[PDB]
């Protein structure tokens, strides 16, 4: 025998098993009916981060008001997996389903503009390219805002400069509730793979 | 015709020179007085090659020389926990490095930096480490960005030893690797880093215990000695400027 | 330029779930139960297996941590899985 | 570079001895020289013996501490505080398993020889000569601590030999203040 | 096989790694984690050219700017004279300049020499001369090796005007010649010069007046403005150091 | 890592210098004029080993009386290279300065003969081959002693044997002084290479 | 030198940067997603002069 | 003799695009946007003062053109507080 410490790389599988690709297709035409390979498909499934989103009338609202903590917690797949990451590029895809259950006026309307990420409503004008909607005919306002950017990729944490992406600004004229489902163009995707974080699971309250 | 001398006299009537930074326009070409037949009367260039400063960037710096010592139950020996719960309960770590800064600041290279504005690098990191053949014990090194200007709950910190060795890193233990070598590349989402206003870092570096250091029970030979080298790869400096960062 | 976004990338990321201490009092044919939970046992699978109580009050409310690795964080997201795991069994020694 | 007072008796006659290996013995009949320097550094170790060590090589004059009879350096002026390794030629050597490196150190200055008188007379006094005789110097200084448990050693010897390739010497006459002279050891300690 | 993560693993057991300044001796090739499939995520390379040492040192610094009024009767005006029969009636001159230390002191330079040793270059010089089509005169740049350590009645001063016009210069004439380039040799006998012990100028430069300015009879605008330019040509730094002229 | 304690004769230069004999002959071209590669040319030139060496008249002088001292100096190149080694062969050539500062005799001769090494001169004859000079005409007494020798090598040590190799015996008429230089026959050179000895500097007094 | 105000047409570029169509177009690859070439599309774009 | 000479400037800068705020609503408070919406700056300074006789004017005149080459607009909504709008200078000083 040799004094040593080393690493031989031994590698063992336990059994005498088919090709796992074989069980694995065979088993999906059995109970799955498809087959998910990459996670980017996920972002362009659209998810719902709330069911209802109140309004207030005649009130430009940013949407960031309710992504900032839509994105911390971990509901949707837009947050889930930015935990995964630590980049992002490309467009968002917002759907607002309304849920008003109330008739304000004689005629509700929608509208989305754009406005630069972080900003107010008082710093932006309400000109540039809009999308208009009426809730009682399309109760559904799908919009999409493009990766209007001063770089080509965005980070996930704080930034020195304010206004280097677009984002979306939400108006109605009367208050509306409204289940609000977002997603990711066909360019969105995350760059680093990092560690995960800690999961949280079932609470309870006990009357020790 | 005549030696030594230069003689004032006329020339083209519109002369543009341009010395490598500067572009000069002149009346007329310059009355010029070179050196006939000139020759090098040295030899610099027999006694080695002159270094750019993108080789000057690529020298290793020793940045830190650390001295874990066993039994001594301080971060540095403290072991990566399973569950972070509070944040007065985070992950310890041995060292933490921020870059890029902590390498220009190091060496003598913002010497070479000053008077330029952007910086494209890629930052390489090398370990040593020393071990009598009775001490065991195995570290990680893993690197973050923007894991100081990010939510705590997305930093390295603040989760769990699965997570923390979820990130990109290098498992180095004491009697298998001495030594581990590491490559962390360009963090900055912008197109270059500034080294004039943006003082900022982008990726922070640290080294965390997965096992303590293992020795017997006895002393002052139970320790494990480290030193930390650092240099720039993947190098470009482009847009010269007359203002310096006092941080160097 | 690879694709981080792929399963098999993810979920090809290892991770450290257990770390356990070997002593030499440790008898044989027993599980090495010392340093960590869930000790010398390894529930094969991608969903996790080991949880954490942390309990805070009157009452005590009681909220379950978990420490997943990227298969775990993976396997979270979906309702049934299918994988051949893989794992990396190290021993920190001398000579 | 090296040598030693002998000292005896009124009057204490003080005489300068050398150490001096085949080059220098060669050297000392000369008064310029030029040629590549190779260093062969070893050390007496076991295996259980681990450690790093770095060997860089500094141009120009040797910070001293300089005697009435003597010179010798100044270790304060060489921590790595005053003296980074940063941008010095260096070899970090492992002690792991191996023992040994050599060093061929070339011919670098802004002359085309050095002198050849070295430590001869030198003292505070008399200091020029000698830091024109070297192109530079190295130091051995340890990266990591050296690691040992105590079933051996708490100390390793570290040995140097030196011998010269790619000689040249340039006048057929020495430097020095007087003759080639060799040093016969007087039977006691008493004599001259 | 493993993404993101470098496992503890055996290697050759022989590895040396030359990193551009230093070496490295490992017991075993280091385990190291670099970027899968990397690729270049700014645009610096895109902006300009990174510029090496020499190409810095090659870059135009203003070193003086002189302004010469007539009838001041000053030594900036005073014409160079026929004859020198004493020490205390030398030659006058406009500017003195020392090399090839006035340009290393000068532009950033020093920064870009530092941890270096040894030096070979070509001082390349330039003036640039105003005056307005109605102001005339004549001035001589000469440079002198040796100049400060030389004997006196070897030195450009304490000679005559026509020993000066001997040496090796250019005519500047104010409506001729509006511009002069002079380039200045190598001139230590040594092979290289030493940026840390040998703190010492090897050539002197002068700017002599033959004619002094010759105006109307008026006032202010009666003048000439000049501005020096330096850079340096044919360099070699190549030996490394950790030591500095606190004279920079 | 495996326990070993090795030699791998790791070897580092640590400059990107040109060929080292281009710049040495450089060097040379322009510093010296010449190239010193041997220690043997050394012993063919002439170097002084006494520069006031007295003579009385009428007395056969065995020039080992001053090379037995000439010899532990060091001062010349035939003697401080033989500190480096144990052997010797060939002959030896003296040169012979005359600085005699008074006239002792309307007619001054000088005269060489040999002799075998370590005798005296009251045990030879003074036959044999011989050279005179008259020091006023000729004040350079050249002489060459071959090597007449019942062995292939000399050493540098003490014999049982005597009178195994030849020698020089001087003689002159008149109280000479001279200055002698020697060297070597185009035939002498040494043997072993051995270890230097300890060197001689300056010597100062201190009346502490 | 001659006595005259003229016009000598000295043009000059401060950096040796790459074709600007080239880092034009990447950057429109990764930031906009299209190109405005002429202000007349703009014209055909509807834009608001009255909300009410 | 001469007189003019025409500077171009290639796109130099750590982001893609810059912003087109630049002096709207800047000020002591509100300064971000306009540092950030350039590239950098030139200055003109004197090598060599003004030589001129008595017989000229003891002043000139530099006059700066300014367009612009290779140029890319990427969003069509203005980054302002307020919309576009055009300053019709009022009759009087006293109008609003």
């Amino acid at each position: 025998i040799n004094l040593s410490n080393k690493t031989d790389e031994n590698t063992i599988s336990f059994f005498d098993s088919g090709d796992p690709e074989r069980m694995n297709s065979e088993a999906l035409m059995r109970g799955c009916g498809e087959q998910i390979v990459n996670l980017r498909p996920l972002l362009r499934t659209f998810r719902t981060i709330n069911d209802n989103w109140s309004l207030a009338a005649n009130t430009k609202t940013p949407i960031t008001d309710l992504t900032n903590t839509a994105d911390a917690e971990g509901r949707d797949y837009m947050s889930y997996l930015s935990f995964l990451y630590r980049f992002y590029r490309g467009g968002r895809r917002y759907k607002f389903f309304n849920t008003t259950p109330l008739k304000q006026s004689q005629t509700c309307y929608v509208r989305s503009f754009l406005i630069p990420r972080n900003y107010t409503a008082d710093e932006i004008n309400t000109d540039g390219p809009s999308h208009i909607t009426y809730p009682v005919i399309n109760p559904v306002h799908e919009v999409e805002v493009p990766f209007y950017s001063q770089y080509r990729k965005i980070p996930i944490a704080s930034t020195t400069d304010k206004g280097y992406d677009s984002s979306l600004m939400y108006y109605t004229n009367v208050g509306t509730q409204q289940i609000v489902a977002r997603a990711g163009n066909d360019d969105f995707t995350f760059g680093w793979m990092i560690g995960t974080p800690q999961l949280q699971g079932i609470t309870k309250e006990v009357a020790n | 015709n005549v030696h030594n001398t230069k003689l004032a006299s006329t020339s083209a009537e519109n002369a543009i020179e341009k010395e490598q930074i500067t572009t000069f326009h002149d009346v007329e070409t310059p009355n010029r007085i070179d050196t006939p037949m000139a020759q090098d009367t040295s030899s610099a260039r027999s006694m080695d090659d002159t270094h750019s400063i993108i080789q000057f960037l690529q020298r290793p710096v020793l940045i830190d020389n650390i001295e874990i010592v066993a039994g001594t139950t301080a971060d540095n020996n403290t072991a990566l926990s399973r569950y972070v719960l509070d944040r007065t309960n985070p992950q310890k770590y041995i060292k933490q490095w921020t870059l890029p800064s902590t390498v220009l600041k190091a060496g003598g290279k913002a010497q070479k930096l000053a008077n330029f504005k952007y910086l494209r690098c890629d930052v390489q990191v090398k370990l040593v480490l020393n071990a009598n053949p009775f001490i065991a014990g195995r570290l990680y090194l893993a690197y973050s960005p923007y894991d100081d200007k990010v939510a705590p709950e997305r930093r390295i910190i603040y989760t769990s030893r699965a997570g923390v060795t979820g990130y990109p890193g290098v498992e180095l233990d004491f009697q298998l690797d001495n030594s581990v070598e590491m490559t962390i590349p360009y963090a900055s989402f912008q197109e270059a880093y500034d080294l004039v206003s943006g003082n900022e870092d982008f990726v922070q570096l640290y080294l965390f215990t997965i096992a303590p250091v293992l020795g017997p029970s006895a002393s002052a030979n139970s320790k494990v000695d480290l030193s930390v080298y650092m240099w720039l790869d993947n190098i470009s400096l482009v847009i010269p400027t007359y203002r310096l960062n006092p941080n160097l | 330029a690879v694709d981080e976004m792929a399963i098999g990338y993810v979920c090809g990321n290892p991770a450290i779930k257990h770390v356990l201490t070997w002593s030499t009092t440790d008898v044989v044919q027993n599980p090495i139960s010392n340093g960590d939970d869930w000790g010398g046992v390894i529930p094969v699978g991608m969903p996790c297996y080991s949880k954490t109580i942390r309990a805070v009050k009157a009452t005590s409310t009681k909220t379950e941590v978990m420490d997943p690795a990227p298969c775990e964080y993976v396997a979270n997201l979906f309702s049934y899985w299918r994988a051949t795991m893989c794992y990396r069994i190290t021993v920190v020694k001398t000579a | 570079y090296s040598k030693t007072i002998r000292a005896v008796k009124a009057t204490s006659t003080k005489t300068e001895v050398m150490d001096p290996a085949p080059c220098e013995y060669v050297a000392n009949l000369f008064s310029y020289w030029r040629a590549t320097m190779c260093y062969r550094i070893t050390v007496v170790k076991t295996a259980f013996h681990t450690g790093r060590l770095e060997i860089f090589f500094e141009p120009g004059s040797i910070p001293t501490v300089r005697t009435a009879d003597n010179l010798g350096p100044d270790q304060t002026q060489l921590n790595g505080t005053i003296a980074p390794s940063d941008n010095n030629y260096k070899y970090i050597l492992d002690l792991t398993n191996d023992t040994e490196v050599t060093i061929k150190v070339p011919y670098v200055s802004n002359k085309m020889f050095m002198k050849t008188v070295g430590i001869y007379g030198a003292h505070d006094e008399d200091n020029w000569n000698f830091d024109e005789s070297f192109t530079g110097f190295l130091c051995i200084r340890p990266i990591t601590k050296l690691m040992a448990p105590d079933t051996v050693s708490q100390k390793v010897s570290i040995v140097v030999w030196k011998w010269a390739e790619d000689v040249v010497v340039v006048e057929p006459k020495p430097l020095t203040s007087g003759p080639t002279q060799v040093y016969n050891p007087p039977a006691v300690a008493r004599d001259l």
